[PDB]
This record gives structure tokens, sequence and C-alpha cells, in this order.
């Protein structure tokens, strides 16, 4: 089966800018080739018919080019609404064949997380079973480092991070971060920190509880 | 019929205008390639809105023709009048034409001086010279393509008047000797329609007009000045 | 003006196997071109098979054997069966029509629309359970400025997914609900936190309604001040 090839995988750029997505056919297909918009939480929709066609209500913004083997899809100026993970696929084959995709996501300026950590509920202290949640608010760009420390000893293997989709507005991400320890080790301890380092913030910030205190 | 795409991609016959274009999602362009699944449950609406011959008011005096050019619409009607056929753009053309002389024949592309051209129609000056005249003297009644975005369209004739005007007034387009007994279709047979119920068969009847897939084929007999003609309609009777 | 409807989400355990219906209907075929694709979650586009209007089949690579494309024109509806599913086969299977809707140059090209709506399979050993709805209780720790942010916890539940609604609904702006992460017990879990006027605390009250069909469960948790 034909193997298409996109470049690159994922995409930061600011609104009008201009993004160049490649996408490369293992063996000549013509122009056979199709260019899907898939927005998260939706099906694709097709935006790009026979390598340079645009779609019904698609803006001129885009626009496809190439034959045989090298693809490209352009999208001169990038708009707010213009984020999704793009698709091409090849309709040479009976067997159609697509590529990897290329999430594409606006860049903005830098922004600073606010950090919350809750120490878990009592309903929950219950059941056996201790969550320490920490919370980073509207922060760009995505990387962020969370490390949690308990008593001061870093802790390693239970904790999990869960990021949200940039949002609508201000392009911003949220991240939460939960620490799993059993009611036994929770009710052990004393000092639950949470570290975050971010490049909005000019050192790395440390939210802290002390266990049994409002 | 084999293989309507051949082996290198392109359509089998490259003298055949192949501009189609599905933006409308009605899917006439899948019939192209699978028309026997033809979906036939809206046929009993579509076809309720022709009238029968025996519908129409008597005609009477001398036959005249058809200038008139009035808002007609539904082509898939026998009792449609059509226009004079002329020259059309092949960018406007989607898939074969035929013209009936009553017989079918196919008009392949040419340039504008009628010299042939090969490449389905794609270049913007290509054209399909339909100008038709009634034969014996001329070449055929009449034609039927599909355009671009997947409507029948057909023209020929003109049609004929056969006294009054109004309401009720049948301009034949075919043989109408039940109403008028000079309507025969050599005096004003203007396509496919042989009598207020049959239509020529011819390869791409069922794609044309679809909701006849439902037709008795029949071998019929037509005499056009002289020239006899056996050709096959598909008739509906039953 | 072709309608594609699959059937509802469907829960597998390993090694047994699937089978999605794809109904198609309001067209101008009995029978349509019907082609078959997945996404994992998070992950890519991955084309499984399709089915002609004449009921010819052509397969992938990698499913072949292990999937089959059936018809029925009666009903219209086309079927997808997938076998010896596996963890990874937990994906979003989506039906769509592949037929022929441009030709130029002497060439006619095939695209995908309309798409169905969607089948979410899940293959995992977990057995169907609720979810355990904790707060997220604001405090000094969660304020930063004039705002106050609280939230849910929810916790251990199987399969996907969940709502979660605040106020039943009349609570919408501010709201971050946080995509469910798979915990190594092969339960799912996530949080919905929101950010409210910190003079709003004690006065307004603040309930998340987390809704879990598979298990018929449905939580109203009030989130109220860690008071000491
Ligand atoms: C198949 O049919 C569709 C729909 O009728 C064709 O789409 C049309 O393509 C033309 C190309 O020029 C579009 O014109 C453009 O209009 C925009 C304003 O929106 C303008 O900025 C451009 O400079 C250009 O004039 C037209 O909008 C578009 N129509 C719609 C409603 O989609 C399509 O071209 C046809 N396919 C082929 C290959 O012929
Ligand atoms: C394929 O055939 C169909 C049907 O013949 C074409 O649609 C027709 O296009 C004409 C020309 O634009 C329309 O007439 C015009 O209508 C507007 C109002 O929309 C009016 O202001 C004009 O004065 C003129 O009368 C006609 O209404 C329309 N009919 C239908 C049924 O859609 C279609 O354009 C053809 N497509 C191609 C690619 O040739
Ligand atoms: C075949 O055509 C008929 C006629 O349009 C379709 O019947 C309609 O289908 C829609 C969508 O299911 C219904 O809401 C209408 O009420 C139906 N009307 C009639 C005339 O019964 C039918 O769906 C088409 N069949 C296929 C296989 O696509
Ligand atoms: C076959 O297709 C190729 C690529 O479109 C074309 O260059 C070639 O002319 C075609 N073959 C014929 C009929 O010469
Ligand atoms: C297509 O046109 C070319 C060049 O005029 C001709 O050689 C060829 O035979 C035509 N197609 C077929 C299948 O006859
Ligand atoms: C064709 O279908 C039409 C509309 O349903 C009906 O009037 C006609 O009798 C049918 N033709 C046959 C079966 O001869
Ligand atoms: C044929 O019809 C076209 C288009 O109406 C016209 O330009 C041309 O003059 C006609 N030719 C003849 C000989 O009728
Ligand atoms: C279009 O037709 C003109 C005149 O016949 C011819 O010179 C030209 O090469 C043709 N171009 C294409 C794209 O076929
Ligand atoms: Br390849
Ligand atoms: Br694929
Ligand atoms: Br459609
Ligand atoms: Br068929
Ligand atoms: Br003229
Ligand atoms: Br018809
Ligand atoms: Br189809």
């Amino acid at each position: 089966d034909i193997q298409m090839t996109q470049s690159p995988s994922s995409l930061s750029a600011s609104v009008g800018d201009r993004v160049t997505i490649t996408c490369r056919a293992g063996q000549n297909i013509n122009n056979y080739l199709n260019w899907y918009q898939q927005k998260p939480g939706k099906a694709p929709k097709v935006l790009i018919y026979a390598a340079s066609n645009l779609q019904s209500g698609v803006p001129s913004r885009f626009s496809g080019s190439g034959s045989g083997t090298d693809f490209t899809l352009t999208i001169s100026s990038l708009q707010p609404e213009d984020f999704a993970t793009y698709y091409c696929q090849q309709s040479h084959s009976t067997v159609r064949t697509f590529g990897q995709g290329t999430k594409v996501e606006i860049k903005r300026t830098v922004a600073a997380p606010s950090v919350f950590i809750f120490p878990p509920s009592d309903e929950q202290l219950k059941s056996g079973t201790a969550s320490v949640v920490c919370l980073l608010n509207n922060f760009y760009p995505r990387e962020a480092k969370v490390q949690w420390k308990v008593d001061n000893a870093l802790q390693s293997g239970n904790s999990q991070e869960s990021v949200t989709e940039q949002d609508s507005k201000d392009s911003t991400y949220s991240l939460s971060s939960t620490l799993t320890l059993s009611k036994a080790d929770y009710e052990k301890h004393k000092v639950y920190a949470c570290e975050v380092t971010h490049q909005g913030l000019s050192s790395p910030v440390t939210k802290s509880f002390n266990r049994g205190e409002c | 019929r084999v293989q309507l795409i051949n082996t290198n991609g392109s359509w089998h016959i490259n003298r055949t205008a192949l501009n189609c274009n599905d933006s409308l999602h009605t899917g006439f362009l899948a019939a192209l390639f699978y028309t026997h699944k033809f979906n036939a449950s809206g046929c009993p609406e579509r076809m309720a809105h022709c009238r029968p011959i025996d519908e129409f008011a008597q005609g009477w005096g001398p036959i005249t023709y058809a200038e008139g050019h009035g808002s007609d619409q539904r082509p898939y009607c026998w009792h449609y009048a059509p226009r004079q056929c002329g020259t059309i753009p092949a960018s406007q053309v989607c898939g074969p034409v035929y013209c009936f002389t009553p017989s079918p024949v196919v008009v392949g592309t040419t340039d504008r001086f009628g010299a042939p051209t090969y490449t389905w129609g794609e270049n913007e000056t290509d054209v399909l010279i339909l100008n038709n005249t009634r034969p014996p003297q001329g070449n055929w009644f009449g034609c039927t393509w599909m355009n671009s975005t997947g409507f029948t369209k057909t023209c020929g004739g003109p049609p004929c008047n056969i006294g009054g005007v109004g309401n009720n007034t049948l301009t034949c387009p075919t043989d109408c000797f039940r109403k008028h007994p000079e309507a025969t279709y050599t005096k004003c047979g203007s396509g496919p329609w042989l009598t207020p119920r049959c239509l020529v068969d011819y390869p791409y009847r069922l794609w044309h007009y679809p909701c006849t897939v439902n037709f008795t084929i029949f071998k019929v007999r037509m005499y056009v000045g002289g020239v006899e003609h056996r050709l096959n309609a598909a008739c509906n009777i039953g | 003006q072709v309608q594609l409807v699959q059937s509802g989400a469907e829960v597998k355990k390993p090694g047994s196997s699937v089978k999605v219906s794809c109904k198609a209907s309001g067209g101008t075929l009995n029978s349509y071109e019907i082609t078959w694709v997945r996404q994992a979650p998070g992950q890519g586009l991955e084309w499984m098979g399709g089915i002609t209007p004449i009921f010819e089949t052509t397969y992938a690579q990698k499913f072949q054997g292990r999937v089959t494309i059936t018809a029925d024109e009666s009903t219209s509806t086309t079927y997808m069966e997938l076998s010896s599913l596996r963890p990874e086969d937990t994906a979003v299977y989506y039906c769509a029509r592949d037929g022929v809707r441009y030709c130029g140059g002497g060439r006619c090209y095939n695209w995908f629309d309309p798409w169905g709506q969607g089948t979410l399979v899940t293959v995992s050993s977990a057995s169907t359970k609720g979810p355990s709805v904790f707060p997220l209780a604001p405090s000094s720790k969660s304020t930063s400025g004039g705002t106050a942010a609280l939230g849910c916890l929810v916790k251990d539940y199987f399969p996907e997914p969940v709502t979660v609604s605040w106020n039943s609904g009349a609570l919408t702006s501010g709201v971050h609900t946080f995509p469910a992460v798979l915990q190594s017990s092969g339960l799912y879990s996530l949080s919905s936190v929101v950010t409210v006027p910190s003079s709003s605390l004690g006065t307004q009250t603040y309930i998340c309604n987390v809704n879990h069909k598979p298990s018929n469960t449905k939580v109203d948790k009030r989130v109220e001040p860690k008071s000491c």
C-alpha cells in the first residue's frame, strides 16, 4: 500500500503567518490526493480535492498544489479558527492510505500559569485513597514541568498529568497534575508541595500545604 | 462500457466531454458508474407531474412551429418543448451526447471549426456542434446530454403548434396524432420521445432518464420520409 | 443529502469481536461506496477498508483477515466486523461515503463525504463501573486575586464517557474539564475545575453534575469551602 508521509507533525504559528504542510507519496499517484481538516472532537471534512481544488465554502486562504509524489498545503494567512490537524489522503488506489497528520496551533505571547493545589477531600480520605491535585490555569506555551515533593522527597511514578486543548479565546492551556498515595502514606507525612517550572515564571513556583490545616 | 475508466486512469472515450462537478450532493456522478443502483423510490412523485396526452386539449387548423421560448421545465416529461439545438461548449457537458435520427448517435467533441478533438473536453474552446434540422434534409430531431452539475439538458425541433394557446395547449415535440392528425413524429419529433409514452432506447437512457428503468423495451418501426427505421423504444404501457 | 448513521458505542473484552453498522438513507443509490476508517484516542487516522455499490470489498494491508465488510441493500446498511480485539483497537470507528464527485481532465476523483457520527469501541478487561466524585474545595491556596478555583475529581470509572455540568448548566464560562486519563487500574479519571468570584464562596452554591450512562450513574456533588 502507498505510504504517505506528512511534514511536519506539529506546527505552531502566529495568526496571519503562512504555513506549509508537505505530503510525500510512496509512488506516483498523479493528482489523486485529498486534504481533510479535523477539528478535535469532530469528524474530518475535506477542504481540498484532486491535489489543488478548493472544496465549497473553504476560504481562499487554503490552497493545494503538486502532482505525482510531492504535495503541499498552504494557508496564506493563518486565522484563529484554522486550528486543527490536517491529513492528506491518496485516492489513486482502491486501498486508501492517510498521512500521519499535521496539528497546527496558535502561537501567542508567553503567559504564566496560576498554580493552585488542592489537598484530598475528607470524603475520599474515608475511601482509603488520597489524590492531591495541582492546577495550572491559563498559560502558554504548553511546555511545563510539574514536580511533587512530599516531606522534601522527590516523587516519581505516582502522578498523572492532563492538559486541555488551546482555549478558543486566549489560546492558553490548562494542566492538572494528580498525585496518588494510599491513605496510610498520606496520613504519614506533613508537607505536600507542587513545584512548577515555566518559561513565563522567573523562578520555579512552589505551592505547599501542611496536612490538616485549612 | 466494459471499463469506463481505462488502465491509465482516464475515461475510455477521449472524444467525450467529461467536465463533471457534483457540488450539490445529488450523487448523479456515482450513478454514472453504477447506473443499475439508481434509487427509484422518488420516481412515482416525479412522474406524477407529467400529464398524459389525453389530458391535453384537441388541436385544430394548420400546424406551425414553436418560437416562443416559454419558461418550461422538466425535460423528463414527454411533452417538454425544447429550444432548437445549437453549439454548446464542452466546459458545461458531463458525459456522452446523444442525438436521435430517431436512431441514437453520439456527437464527440470538436473545435469550433468542426475538427475532432480528443482531450475529454478540457479545452475551454472545445464544443459539441449539435445544430439540428429535421431529417431527411437534416441530421437529427434533437439531442440529450447531462451538464456539469448534473441536470438532464435537451434540445431539438422546434416543436409544433397544434392550435390553441394557453392553459391546456400541447406544443407537440413527438408524434401527437391523437390530438392532431398531422402531428406526426417526422413533422413534430424533437428528440428521443417517439410517442407520449415511448422514448428511444440508447446506452445512457437510464442515466439521462433514470425514472424510466421502469419501461418495457419494444422493437418499433419509424418511417422518416421513406428511409425505414428499426430501433428500440422503451415504452410505458402498464 | 445522504445520511450515514452508525450504531452505538461498544465495550468488548480482549480477544472477542465487534460489528459496527452504518446505515445510509435519503440518496439516489440503493447502495453506496462505503469506506471505513478509525482513529485511536489522540492518534491519527487509519483506513481499514471499503465496499463498492456492487459489494466488492477492498481492505488495508494491516487489517486483512481481521476485518470483514458486508452489506445489506434492503436496509441499505453496511457492516464492519473486526475480530481478535486487542487493547490497541480502542478507537472511534467512522464510516463514510467515498463516491465519485468530480471529473476533470478526463479523470474522476473520490473523497470522503458525508461522514457517519462515529462509533467508540473500547477493548479492555475492565467491567462497567460508575465514578466516585470528590470535591476540590476552594481555599486560600486557590484564590489568586478576586477569583477562586474549585472543582470536582471524577475518579475510577469505566468505560468512557462521562459528562460533567455545573449548577445543572447555569455555570458554563470559566470551566476547564480535563481530558480523562486511563489509570493503571484500567479505570479512567478526570477533574473538572471552574473559576468564580471569590466573594461568592459561602453564599453561592456550586454543584457538579457527573453523568455516566454506561452505569446509569448521575452524581450531584456539592462543592463547599473548607471550614475549620
Ligand atoms: C465545482 O463547483 C464549485 C461550486 O460552484 C466551484 O467553486 C467555486 O470556485 C470559484 C473559483 O474562482 C470560486 O470563486 C472565488 O470566489 C471567491 C469569493 O468567495 C474569490 O475570493 C475568488 O477570487 C474566486 O473568485 C467560487 O467562490 C466557488 N464557489 C463556491 C460557492 O464554492 C468549483 O470551482 C467547481 N470545481 C471545479 C474544479 O470547477
Ligand atoms: C445545469 O443545468 C441547470 C438547470 O438548467 C442550471 O441551473 C439553471 O441556471 C440558470 C442560469 O443561471 C438559472 O436561471 C437564472 O436564475 C436566476 C435566479 O437564480 C435569475 O435571476 C436569472 O435571470 C436566470 O433566470 C436557472 O434558474 C437554473 N435552474 C436550476 C433548475 O437550477 C445549471 O446552472 C447548469 N449548470 C451548469 C454548470 O451549466
Ligand atoms: C430512495 O429514495 C427515497 C425517496 O426520496 C428515499 O425515501 C425518503 O428517505 C428519507 C430519509 O430516510 C425519508 O425522510 C423520507 O420520508 C423518504 N421518503 C419516501 C418517498 O419514502 C429513500 O431514503 C432513498 N433510499 C436510499 C436507499 O437511499
Ligand atoms: C497515460 O497517463 C499519463 C499520465 O497522465 C500520460 O502522460 C500519458 O499520455 C497517458 N497515456 C497515453 C494515452 O498516451
Ligand atoms: C485518444 O486519442 C488518441 C490521440 O488522438 C488516440 O490515439 C486514441 O486512440 C484515443 N482513444 C482511444 C481509446 O481510441
Ligand atoms: C412506472 O412508475 C410510474 C410511477 O410510479 C407508474 O405510473 C407506472 O405505471 C410505472 N410503469 C410501469 C410499471 O409500466
Ligand atoms: C450552430 O449553432 C451555433 C450556436 O447557436 C451558431 O453559432 C452557429 O452559427 C450555427 N451554425 C449553423 C450552420 O447553424
Ligand atoms: C486548445 O485549443 C487551441 C485551439 O485549437 C489549441 O491551440 C490549444 O493547444 C488547445 N489547448 C489545450 C489545453 O488543449
Ligand atoms: Br509506497
Ligand atoms: Br492509513
Ligand atoms: Br451526498
Ligand atoms: Br450497476
Ligand atoms: Br446563431
Ligand atoms: Br426521468
Ligand atoms: Br457512491
